[PDB]
């Protein structure tokens, strides 16, 4: 009939009035091992139907959890995620040698203390055999392959044993001797007849693969090619601490024993995999991105995929801040508000991360961008009321404030939970339903001392921890 | 969705027998009443156009309620998110 | 006493749908692939409550339904196939061997190129 | 998140354990009566559980492998 | 402490070489005339010794596994074990021939094909010869007995049959034509001669039997008086399928033929002898079930046990008064005021209903109960904000008053919500959070209108749902 | 004895932890000043010991009683239907055994059940259980 969830006891009903119903038992009464059959068949349909509630969960990314069928539904919108990237630290080099060069070519290997490969981004110099360079935590690997047939969609898979540190892809195809940097555009877009085009997926088992043209929309690699994947991989932020040398090994291993590179600053700036909820919830957001960038939502949505660290960004189109303004400012008009929190950047800095971003991205036609500055608005919160007794008044003190802290701090994920340029505010609903969820307390006021409404495009309103009141006092039991 | 479904590995003589159609029917009703309709449903989730409207509302609301439109011509839901699916590629128009 | 049951047969031994779900994909595809390694057979009229009888009969193990069942691509028992379609089956210790080799170490899966 | 259950032969040593129960009926086990009703409900169970794998599994684009799918 | 005694073989040899002290004597050994004057006299020892074992481990509480051990331990414990109960059911009564009379007793017998006795318990009435009477497995076995002595509690046991089939029991002290019944009564109380009858009796021959005793402990027959024993005996679980024919027999002998007697309606579910085990289980746990209230949380709990529905209730006793007042009353010395509410009931018919179990148990000393007005405290709530437009304003309104009716209403289940007995006051942080997870929220603000605190002693503390506040409006551009 | 003591419906007290008052001093600076709740600890003469509380530092220094307490769970299935739910235990555990805990996690909703002797005060369906010793 529904598939609302039955009782144990409804199905053993059903099952007795169909039975008293039917005539075979009229004729051949006397039958009580029907009764606990009966019982036993019930928890078995119970267990199914368990198992048709987890087929309801698995059947819808929203409802689903694993990783696997996230990345299914992912791949179906056609979405990937982000790499993790390499943790860059700041090191001093002393030649130990006067043979040695005081100036380092370019990407020169480097194993670190902690057995972690590290590589120049640059090439060092040394001003009378002492240098400084910045050396990141990277690594190399490349495979080479051969094409045998001809099959429409030339398919490439990867193995997660690399795929686990890849951070940069590089796609060359060696025709006849000619190699040539192949170029992506995803799901075959401004894809010509023999356009130099491959589009690389997800695969729910974290395979990775790519795809390359019919001839009709995409090169077709001729037969006895050669393709060539390199691969620079790195672990994620690997932090060592500063103060410790530097072995050079591989080529550089000559070298090694005639230079000394000691580490200045710790090994920061370094990224992980993000996890498998964000991935959903970013999955989710690009299929309302619907594969284009053209509002300015999928403007947040991308700057965000594009730039790791920043607590959140906002942005306002040119009708918004018109209506803001109250004028049709003709400098306004192609003109986009934009603004951004980090934890760890000033506004100034965001505002030149963002413009050299701009500058870089191509991705657009005549775009104005005017950056303002992230306004932070603090407010105070007094608490005041009764609890428990039974627990150390400072210890709940203590545990408030970093309750506090990571729900409504300055530096929240509550800001930002979502990852898809979606920033939200600060509400006293919000708070008091937090505290509510906490439940210490058993009577309780809040004052919002200061507070401020954020205006949307810059204000950014959180709650001021150390200055909080803790009128806390014990509730009798 | 089975009828007489365990009239074919039951020797003749016992599936003329007297309980063992009570059972087997007992049986073809429960699984009718709680499987099948989860069968029904996957099936039409399989198509655009079948989709049961729970399923409809849910894919509806997982994007979220900003996105749809408020109709109450639930045949056209489906055509509705047809358009505006299929419209990503030219919606800048 | 100490005892388990268990069988190692059941290709559901993996418990990811989403696994089981390739792992039938490519079973699909050797099944309707033209290979001479497989077997050549049509359809018999019982088979159509019954599909992995001719499994029984050919081998003596019911592991092979989901196999005919796939390769069939059957809504129902109730329902029958045509009788005559052409039927593949492969050796069972092929089948054996890439599941002992995707449940313990079926992570490259596709090719691998070099350690 | 993710679902399971337990295999058939499992499902059979679990449903003859709780039918043992009743001492006037818990030693029929052993018997060919026994296995063939635990037989008959194992089959029926496999192949609504599986069969909704399989719609499940077939529910997704790239799993498609029927000309119909 | 403990005993302990050497094995067979053990014993037998230092038997032996105790009794080859006398040299003429002595080399009997190895002979099977020592052998088998030795496994005589192990043997008999033997049998004292594990039997007296036997006994003395008999002698424990649940160490009593035969049934005659176990019943004379619920005779001890003062409790029956569940016997086997006939099935009872309706059965067709036709009539073959004008002879057959339209009107068959209560009390004949029917016999089966097994010659099961079937008694009827009601009045067969023919109507155009189809009647119909209750029919139920069962026979009356009946013995007497002489009053051989005026020893108190005078033993009368029954066989083992009757003991193990004594379904009902029914005993009748006739005198001289005269006949009286007596019952079997435990629980004693109230002084004086508390009852003329006799008292149960079980015997580990496997044997149930009666005490007669004397004094204000029931009374002796004269000697010569007859004790009629009118055994109502089962053979346990019937099945007692339609389709059959009866033959009755004795009386209605000659009316088989006139009367025919036919199953239509089935009748089984009768009971049977459950494991021992479980049997003194249930007999050495039964004694739960006592009324054994010792103080007013007792009360309270065993009042809503005993009456459903119930929202609440709760008493308050002499310093319980004392806190409310805040000050010392000349009235309120042992007194303890029980208040509580009822969706169906008044509070004249809840105090009615407290003095009616009041009187239904007898537990109480030296303590006055009355009982206490209930003060309806309504409050309101206004909350004011928008939702989305996805939303129905009327239906969110419709689903919210009845979700907060139910859960914090006027006659919600949260007072009591576990039924043991309490109180619990509602919270506008309570009311504030069960509308939060309700969720039908996006920006709203609430305030509480005309807050009636309630001591939660007797008032009535609940939101007016009714009459609430819901300035509810759509998020809109 | 204890067979006498399980007949009156009698069982014995466990023995209790012996807490002492110890200070702690981090050797670095990551080590927060406040030590969670229940950090497991080793004596010197291999006993396994808990903090009852939460231990703060004043700038890495601070002082807390912590007794001799350990941890053991089990955790077990219901496959058949019984009339009086029965689970036993081991003199390897209950030789130190000082504090019980019961969950019943039906359907995957746990829930800690009380305890009320010879079912005092239990209803119908009341979360309620009794504990006792047997003469072994």
């Amino acid at each position: 009939m529904s598939k609302t969830t039955p009782t144990k006891d409804s199905i053993r009903a059903e099952f007795e009035e169909l039975v008293e119903k039917d005539s075979f038992w009229s004729k051949f009464v006397g039958s009580q091992f029907v009764s606990m059959l009966t019982l036993f068949i019930t928890q078995i349909v119970y267990r199914c139907f368990q198992y048709a509630d987890a087929a309801l969960a698995e059947g819808f990314i929203s409802t689903a959890t694993r990783r696997s069928s996230i990345l299914a539904a992912a791949e179906t919108n056609s979405y990937v995620g982000t790499k993790p990237t390499p943790s860059s630290g700041m090191i001093e080099i002393t030649a130990t040698s006067e043979d040695a060069p005081a100036v380092i070519p370019k990407n020169m290997p480097l194993i670190s203390d902690d057995q972690y490969p590290y590589m120049t981004m640059d090439v060092c110099r040394l001003v009378d055999g002492t240098g400084t360079v910045e050396v990141a935590q990277l690594e190399i690997q490349e495979v080479t392959y051969t094409v045998t047939a001809a099959k429409e969609f030339l398919e490439v898979v990867l193995s997660k044993a690399l795929t686990a540190v890849c951070y940069k892809l590089e796609v060359f195809v060696t025709t006849d001797g000619k190699t040539t940097q192949w170029s992506s555009s995803t799901m075959f877009r401004l894809a010509g007849s023999k356009s130099q085009v491959y589009v690389e997926f997800y695969k729910p088992s974290e395979q990775l693969g790519v795809r390359f043209g019919d001839g009709l929309i995409g090169q077709i690699p001729p037969e006895g090619s050669t393709i060539t994947l390199k691969v620079w991989c790195t672990n994620g932020d690997i932090t060592l601490v500063a103060g410790q040398n530097l072995t050079p090994v591989d080529s550089a291993a000559n070298l090694a024993n005639l230079i000394s590179v000691k580490t200045t600053t710790p090994i920061t700036a370094g990224t992980d995999a993000e996890t498998t909820e964000i991935t959903r919830n970013r999955a989710q957001y690009y299929l309302a991105y619907d594969d284009q960038v053209v509002w300015g939502g999928d403007y947040t949505y991308f700057l965000v995929r594009n730039i790791p660290g920043l607590s959140w960004v906002k942005a306002w189109g040119e009708g918004q801040q018109e209506k803001l303004d109250g004028a049709y400012n003709v400098q306004n008009i192609n003109k986009i508000f934009i603004s951004g929190w980090h934890p760890n950047k000033s506004q100034s800095e965001l505002e030149e991360m963002i413009l050299a971003a701009f500058k870089k991205v191509p991705n657009e036609l005549n775009k104005k961008f005017s950056y303002k500055e992230v306004r932070k608005l603090p407010f105070k919160i007094t608490i005041t009321g009764r609890i428990s007794a039974s627990l150390t008044i400072e210890n709940v003190t203590d545990e408030l404030k970093s309750a506090l802290e990571t729900k409504f701090g300055r530096d929240s994920t509550f800001f930002d939970p979502n990852r898809v340029g979606k920033y939200i505010l600060i509400k006293k609903k919000d708070v008091w339903a937090f505290i509510e969820t906490l439940g210490y307390f058993r009577d309780f006021y809040l004052e919002f001392v200061e507070w401020n409404e954020s205006n949307g495009f810059y204000d950014f309103v959180y709650l001021d921890t150390e200055n909080s009141t803790f009128n806390i006092s014990y509730e009798e039991e | 969705m089975q009828r007489s479904w365990f009239n074919h590995r039951l020797t003749s003589a016992k599936q003329k027998s007297l309980l063992y159609k009570s059972l087997a029917d007992l049986v073809q009703s429960m699984m009718d009443t709680f499987v099948d309709p989860w069968l029904e449903r996957i099936t039409n989730r399989k198509s655009i156009f079948s989709m049961s409207k729970e399923d409809l509302e849910t894919r509806t609301n997982e994007l979220g309620q900003f996105f749809t439109i408020r109709t109450s011509n639930s045949s056209s839901v489906p055509m509705l998110l047809q358009q505006r699916l299929d419209e990503i590629h030219f919606k800048g128009t | 006493t100490r005892q388990y049951p268990l069988s190692r047969y059941d290709d559901r031994n993996i418990a990811d749908p989403i696994l089981r779900a390739e792992l039938r994909k490519e079973v699909m595809l050797m099944c309707e692939s033209n290979d001479k390694n497989l077997t050549i057979y049509y359809v018999l009229p019982d088979e159509q409550y019954r599909p992995d009888l001719l499994a029984y009969r050919m081998w003596g193990i019911a592991e092979l339904r989901w196999v005919v069942t796939l390769a069939a691509g059957l809504e129902d028992e109730s329902q029958g196939m045509t009788v005559g379609k052409k039927l593949k089956l492969p050796p069972a210790t092929w089948i054996r061997e890439m599941i002992r080799h995707f449940q313990y170490d079926g992570q490259v899966i596709g090719t691998l190129s070099i350690a």
